[PDB]
């Protein structure tokens, strides 16, 4: 099976009586999902998958773009893409995959998982958990202009609030927690250095914030406590929201070989946010 | 291709070129699109910028005055003219678009642009 770009369609399980853009837009662009289909496990396969080179992250994001320039209530629902006649997606099934190289446990299938499209800076929200341990997947690593795309295996829920002011809550253990094993994934990468986090250092005003889009709202969280009870985010707005924190954007400072390296929250480029659901599939022709 | 830019050439310092660039990717009225530069050996640079609804521009300091960036939203278009042009300006230049959904501000980006044409090729000469 070549591998090929094709042109994907998408499958909802949107209402047609409902208002909110995400349901209206997959009303006309979507078909039904199949609410059983069949996954055929492939025996003995190996074959190599790179997600920083993968034609399905380009026509989600367009798709995405179509959504939000399409259009009320704003609550993303699980889309999922499915390849066309003569072709198929190809799933990594390896549970500590780094996205690029060789796949063991390989099954082939019609559609993705149904994903929500969450638009949001530095922290991944209502995304897939990794199936065992922390994932943290580069380009490359060595190069610290590649962003770092951390997959937890465990939500950590935030909760935001309004009072033009508002703020975020997170506990304060679940958090500590989420950054050490975040640390022991990071030395493995960088020859056992110290790890050290700190807050976002420049970049586009939605990018230096934890910024993200709550029923109608866009809320932007200054990060700041978190890379360093409950931890209070302050928040602008320019109303109630519960999201998880599935996982995260970093960036490596670069410099000097010390004997540490630096992360800080990014983002920016939302085909990252698609990666970190994507990273798993690749399209191939079947016939 | 998404992004196909166009008017590279051999210039004569002192003389103007005009790049294009079509946009056949999805647009929005969230919408960056600039210019980027890389002059053989160098690194990357950041050239112009403009945002696709407001039309507000960035330039970086050694093009001030002489670069000019505009778009046409009904083609899908965005031109760089390049008057005064200096050695330093030798280049491959590239156009390239960035989707800013949660931005609150009209000041286009800087860094970190989606997607990037092929490249348009220019020599100064002189
Ligand atoms: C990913 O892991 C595979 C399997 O060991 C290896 O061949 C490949 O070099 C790794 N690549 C990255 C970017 O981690
Ligand atoms: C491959 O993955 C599937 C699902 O993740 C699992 O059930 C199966 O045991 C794995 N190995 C084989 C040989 O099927
Ligand atoms: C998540 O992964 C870490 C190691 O990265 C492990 O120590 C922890 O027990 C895991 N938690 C769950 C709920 O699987
Ligand atoms: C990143 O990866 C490339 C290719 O594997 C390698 O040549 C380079 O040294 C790495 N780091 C950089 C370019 O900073
Ligand atoms: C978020 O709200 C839930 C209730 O839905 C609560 O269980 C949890 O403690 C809250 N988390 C924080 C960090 O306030
Ligand atoms: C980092 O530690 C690992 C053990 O987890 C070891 O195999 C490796 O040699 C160490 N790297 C350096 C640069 O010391
Ligand atoms: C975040 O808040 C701290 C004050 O607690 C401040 O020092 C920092 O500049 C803020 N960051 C941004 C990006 O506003
Ligand atoms: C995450 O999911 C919950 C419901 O599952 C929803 O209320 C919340 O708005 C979502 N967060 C974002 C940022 O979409």
């Amino acid at each position: 099976w070549k591998e090929a770009n094709t042109t994907l369609f998408c499958a909802s399980d949107a209402k047609a009586y409902d208002t909110e853009a995400h349901n209206v837009w997959a009303t006309h662009a979507c078909v039904p999902t199949d609410p059983n289909p069949q996954e055929v496990v492939l025996e003995n396969v190996t074959e190599n998958f790179n997600m920083w080179k993968n034609h399905m992250v380009e026509q989600m994001h367009e798709d995405i773009i179509s959504l939000w320039d399409q259009s009320i209530s704003f609550e993303p629902i699980p889309i999922h893409f499915c390849a066309p006649a003569g072709f198929a997606i190809l799933k990594c099934n390896d549970k500590k995959f780094n996205g690029t190289g060789p796949c063991t446990n390989v099954s082939t299938v019609q559609c993705t998982h149904g994903i929500r499209p969450v638009v949001s800076t530095q922290l991944l929200l209502n995304g897939s958990l990794a199936e065992e341990e922390v994932v943290i997947r580069s380009e490359n690593f060595t190069n610290n202009v590649k962003n770092i795309i951390v997959q937890l295996n465990e939500s950590v829920q935030i909760n935001c609030t309004r009072h033009r002011q508002a703020h975020c809550n997170i506990s304060r253990e679940k958090w500590q927690n989420t950054l050490k094993q975040i640390v022991k994934k990071l030395r493995e990468q960088f020859k056992n250095k110290t790890i050290a986090f700190a807050p976002s250092s420049g970049g586009d005003p939605e990018i230096v914030m934890h910024s993200f889009n709550c029923n109608g709202e866009f809320f932007y969280c200054n990060t700041t406590k978190l890379f360093t009870t409950v931890i209070t985010l302050p928040c602008r707005i320019r109303i109630k929201c519960s999201s998880n924190i599935t996982g995260l954007l970093l960036t490596r400072d670069g410099g000097v070989d010390t004997t540490k390296e630096t992360f800080r929250p990014g983002g920016g480029n939302m085909k990252d946010n698609w990666r970190s659901e994507l990273y798993k599939y690749k399209v191939v022709r079947i016939e | 291709v998404q992004l196909q830019e166009s008017g590279g050439g051999l210039v004569q310092a002192g003389g103007s070129l005009r790049l294009s660039c079509t946009v056949s990717a999805r647009t929005s009225s969230s919408h960056d699109m600039g210019w980027f530069r890389q002059a053989p050996g160098k690194e990357r640079e950041f050239v112009a910028a403009i945002s696709w609804s407001g039309g507000t521009t960035n330039y970086v300091d050694s093009v001030k005055g002489r670069f000019d960036i505009s778009k046409d939203n009904a083609k899908n278009a965005v031109y760089l003219q390049m008057n005064s042009l200096k050695p330093e300006d030798t280049a491959v230049y590239y156009c390239a678009a960035k989707w800013r959904p949660l931005r609150y501000s009209d000041n286009p980006s800087n860094s970190d642009y989606n997607y990037w044409g092929q490249g348009t090729q220019v020599t100064v000469s002189s």
